[PDB]
């Protein structure tokens, strides 16, 4: 019976509401509003930056997701970042995968 | 909710293998990522029995296989010499353990 | 059954209601992988039995009362296309079904919701054609009709004139409004 | 006899899809087959006013110069003027179009407010109300749609805009519909729609059902993981 | 999101410049509400005008480079607020061009 | 809330319905003083459609956007030839709504997950 | 709070005070129907203390504890020469005074696998 | 928030008068007095008939509706560190207060 407001992955927020029907009655049944937030707690404070420091504040605006910093990473999206392999002399910018599940190649 | 889907209920006697299916949505990351038969216990989230990444538990070795077919978006847990302790709620998804993305099963011996 | 929530197929107008005398227009998705064979296009007899009778194929082949009439022509090629029906017909009023004979065979249903109201178009030829100043900010073309492929040729190309209107000053034809990948409606001269 | 001019407002030809020009014309005297047209500047006069009121009992006999036209005519929409062809009336008269600036063009911004909780407390009905502000120039077409499908005009009743005390050329209207307390209560989503010149697309869809007005328990869900972090 | 600096004397008047997307859905002014903490709008794209700021300020719309000017003809020394411009329905969250006097 | 946001004014509104003889008189009364007629606007009684002999009104009073979140009142007085004693009030405030709890619960654990 | 504890009954008292004019008159209302004379006593206006020419009364309206629990609006009416319209009402009801409790709850190292 | 600072120096012998804006609306006034960090002004004076008792006998109150002005007039005016003697109009008195004074 849950409509969900919002499920914004870049945050871990999902908002739904639902009428519970406690008695049975009309005007007695409350309407509710689910927040569900997931603080990654180890996430850095740019996501696509492994070297960035550690996110330490949480700020979640909740008119900002019913209608950009990220702060988990979304599952079905590829993040990969850039990083020097040297070997021999050879140095070469590789892209290595952050996510690796979901970087594979179609 | 999960759009994983399984045997709401499988059963079977004892000592007689039983095969259980799990459908997930074939994209890239659901046909890449970890698959996990895991059984809920009593206490405690799921001990996970077999996966897909080649780990199988105390138990379940030499009974199991779990194939994992990615064209047919699917993936099969096979369970060889089942026995009245093999019999409870288990959970086949895709993933954590901790974390939704998955269906149970309901098994009966 | 279980029915996935999170699907790839893309979202369909189940209803495109239209002018009677006028025309439609019915973006069919199908699998982007694999390209059609045979785009059957459909009717239905009942809620139980509902055998599709298909009004239009790959080849051409068209049914008795949409001969002439109605067109498949498979732009927007990328894993889609538009079959047409010109000619507000009331007894069209139904659901229509998108067939393919490749693989993943979603049969995508679209209901057509006819309403008697002003044509959009002009009339009948001989060659009238009409299309408001308004529905007018594409490009109102014509085409000679052939149940095997629709061509254009030459007719009054100019801007609003009444408004449109077709030449063939020296059969079926379409006089009707083209986004360019996509299509607007259409207009039936003789 | 009488001659006025009225231009076709766009709640109007939304309704038409076209425009009905019309030069007010009636208490005529008992001339049959009126020879009254609406005449434009460009040289466009209507026809004559098809099925008018030949032996209606109304002593007016009213024959007004309104015919069925174009819609290319508004969508250019520039000032139109009326020459009245009368026996009786010998004077010429030319009358250009009122709606030239219009005064202006606002975009009106509607709201729609849910019923009281004291009424549906009373257990009969509920009435939603949709008020439009703003409303540059008049102009407006309510209706309301439940689940896609238009509801009964009787159901529910708008109001002849009334001006605003913030900017007079700014104007308001309201439309209340009233339902059974069991039908809001149910969850139907009842949003009636706004249509305008000023409207984007000429037209709106604000939202409203009972299970998204204010809220009375919220249990906000905050879990804690380090190892969380790929949001599922 | 840059905040101007701007002094005045008591009959000093500034002038405020903002970005047009030329959406003119809305774009507005809007001081710092120092009682509350959040944003309230002085003008906008409807004549709406702040009763403390009483025919004292009016905007003016460029399309040479989409420039949203404020104008102020008056200044009783009242500590201007933070006249943070915005675009869209929601005031508080659409702020951009800060300005500080 | 959504004119609200907008954080340019605030629309309160009476609404009458049900009253019979039609000539009923919307006032508002603000601070325990009148208003003056210029804020609040009155429509012409209606028929109701739902109905017969009752009618309806509204009275739309608009305010500063920032009166309204400061914590005011405005009642509304019908007055109208039957009502028991001939006066009803109505007042309005920010927190006229039914009490509203919360029930924030962190879970700091990092075992016990969530559920997609 | 002790009436309600006992549940036996309720007193709502509606104190009118500070009118000058010695003669006043109260009345209480329920959903808009006037209640019956009998179920509320009415004080005669006695002279305020620390107001000489200013006068009080009280008026007390005793109902049952589970109509109070049955959240209902008991309005008082006073009628005064000095009053605007002549009456004024004002209503309170179970859930006047309730201020939003936040039940905040602190899930640590605990299970039940309970999803969240 | 309109700041004026009367600052009557006089001490005991001064008789600090302020006026303070006054809205005609019939509605009662008050002269606040910020109490000692409570942040909840009390009403030194209003039009209903209450004086505090340490400005009782001092503290009078006159009318200029023509002038659109109220003056409050502390005639013994003895010291008592005062903080914002604000002045409003309205039933609730901290919110509407109005005009500020420092003395
Ligand atoms: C860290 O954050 C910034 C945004 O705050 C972003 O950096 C750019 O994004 C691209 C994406 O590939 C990077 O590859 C570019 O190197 C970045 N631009 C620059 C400065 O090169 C991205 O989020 C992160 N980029 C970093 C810091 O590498
Ligand atoms: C604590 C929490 O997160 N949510 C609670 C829930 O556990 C409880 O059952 C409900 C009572 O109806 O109130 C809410
Ligand atoms: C808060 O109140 C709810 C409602 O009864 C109660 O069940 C819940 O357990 C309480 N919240 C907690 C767990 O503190
Ligand atoms: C929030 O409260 C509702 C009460 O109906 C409850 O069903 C729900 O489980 C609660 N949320 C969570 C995450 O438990």
């Amino acid at each position: 019976e849950r409509i969900v407001l919002v499920d914004n992955k870049c945050k871990c927020a999902r908002i739904t509401s639902r009428i519970i029907r406690s008695s049975e009655d009309p005007n007695e049944d409350i309407v509710e509003r689910n927040i569900r937030i997931i603080v990654p707690l180890n996430n850095r404070e740019n996501i696509s930056d492994p070297t960035s420091p550690l996110r330490t504040r949480f700020v979640y605006h909740l008119s900002d997701l019913c209608k950009e910093t990220c702060y988990t990473y979304d599952r079905n999206k590829c993040y990969t970042a850039v990083v020097p392999l040297v070997y021999g002399g050879e140095t070469k910018m590789v892209e290595t995968a952050l996510t690796p599940d979901a970087c594979y190649p179609d | 909710k999960s759009p994983i889907f399984g045997p709401e209920e499988v059963n079977s006697v004892e000592g007689n293998s039983v095969s259980i299916t799990c459908y997930y949505p074939p994209t890239s990351v659901n046909r890449h990522t970890r698959k996990y038969w895991c059984r809920q216990g009593a206490r405690g989230g799921c001990i996970t029995l077999i996966s897909s990444e080649g780990y199988v538990s105390s138990k379940y070795a030499g009974r199991a296989n779990l194939t994992n077919f990615p064209e047919n978006g699917t993936f099969v847990v096979n369970i060889a010499q089942l026995s009245q302790d093999d019999s409870g709620r288990y959970k086949c998804g895709l993933g954590i353990n901790s974390r939704g993305l998955s269906f149970d099963v309901s098994l009966e011996v | 059954l279980f029915v996935n929530e999170e699907s790839t197929i893309p979202r369909s107008p189940t209803v495109v209601k239209g002018v009677a005398g006028g025309s439609v227009a019915v973006l069919c998705p199908y699998n982007r992988k694999e390209s059609k064979s045979i785009k059957y296009w459909c009717l239905w007899e009942g809620a139980q039995n509902g055998r599709c009778p298909l009004l239009v194929d790959s080849e051409g082949w068209v049914k008795a009362q949409y001969e002439g009439r109605l067109s498949l022509l498979e732009e927007p090629g990328n894993g889609t296309f538009t079959v047409i029906l010109n000619q507000l017909t009331s007894r069209d009023a139904g659901f229509y079904w998108c067939l393919t004979n490749g693989d993943t065979l979603w049969r995508t249903t679209v209901e057509i919701k006819i309403i008697e109201g002003e044509p959009n178009l002009k009339v009948p030829g001989n060659v009238p054609c009409h299309f408001p100043c308004k529905f007018s900010s594409y490009e109102k073309y014509w085409c000679k009709w052939n149940n095997t492929g629709c061509q254009a040729l030459p007719s009054q190309d100019e801007g609003p004139s009444k408004s449109r209107l077709v030449s063939l000053t020296l059969g079926w034809y379409w006089c009707g409004v083209k986004q360019g990948h996509f299509y607007g409606e259409t207009a039936a001269v003789y | 006899i009488r001659v006025f001019a009225i231009p076709p407002s766009f709640a109007s030809i939304f309704l038409t899809k076209s425009t009905k020009l019309t030069c007010l014309v009636t208490d005529l005297t008992t001339y049959d087959s009126v020879t009254i047209s609406w005449t434009r500047q460009n040289g466009e006069a209507v026809k004559t006013h098809t099925n008018i009121s030949e032996s209606h009992p109304n002593a007016t006999f009213s024959a007004v110069g309104e015919a069925s036209i174009c819609e290319d005519d508004w969508n250019s929409g520039e000032r139109f003027t009326c020459t009245v062809t009368h026996t009786d009336l010998p004077s010429p008269l030319k009358q250009t179009i009122s709606r030239p600036k219009g005064v202006a063009l606002h975009r009106p911004d509607v709201y729609l407010l849910p019923p009281a909780r004291e009424q549906l407390n009373l257990r009969e009905s509920a009435t939603i109300t949709c008020l439009v502000t703003g409303f540059s120039p008049a102009d407006v077409f309510v209706q309301w749609m439940q689940r896609g499908q238009p509801l009964s005009p009787e159901k529910y009743v708008t109001s002849a805009p009334m001006p605003e005390p913030q900017a007079p050329g700014r104007y308001f209207a309201h439309s209340i519909l009233t339902v059974s307390e069991e039908e809001w209560n149910t969850g139907e989503t009842y949003t009636c729609v706004v249509a305008h010149e000023a409207l984007p697309n000429r037209v709106t869809e604000r939202t409203v059902d009972k299970s998204t007005g204010k809220p009375t328990l919220y249990n906000v869900s905050l879990v804690m993981s380090d190892t969380a972090g790929t949001c599922y | 999101l840059p905040e101007v600096k701007v002094e005045g004397e008591l009959g000093g008047s500034v002038t405020i410049k903002c970005p047009l997307p030329e959406m003119h859905v809305r774009i507005y002014l809007c001081r710092e509400m120092a009682g509350s903490g959040t944003c309230g709008t002085v003008v906008s794209t409807t004549n709406f005008i702040k009763a403390e700021y009483k025919g004292r300020v009016t905007l003016k719309q460029y399309p040479r480079k989409n420039l949203f000017l404020v104008e102020v003809t008056q200044l009783t020394e009242s500590d201007s607020g933070v006249y943070a411009c915005g675009a869209g329905m929601n005031t508080d969250r659409g702020k951009t061009q800060k300005v500080t006097l």
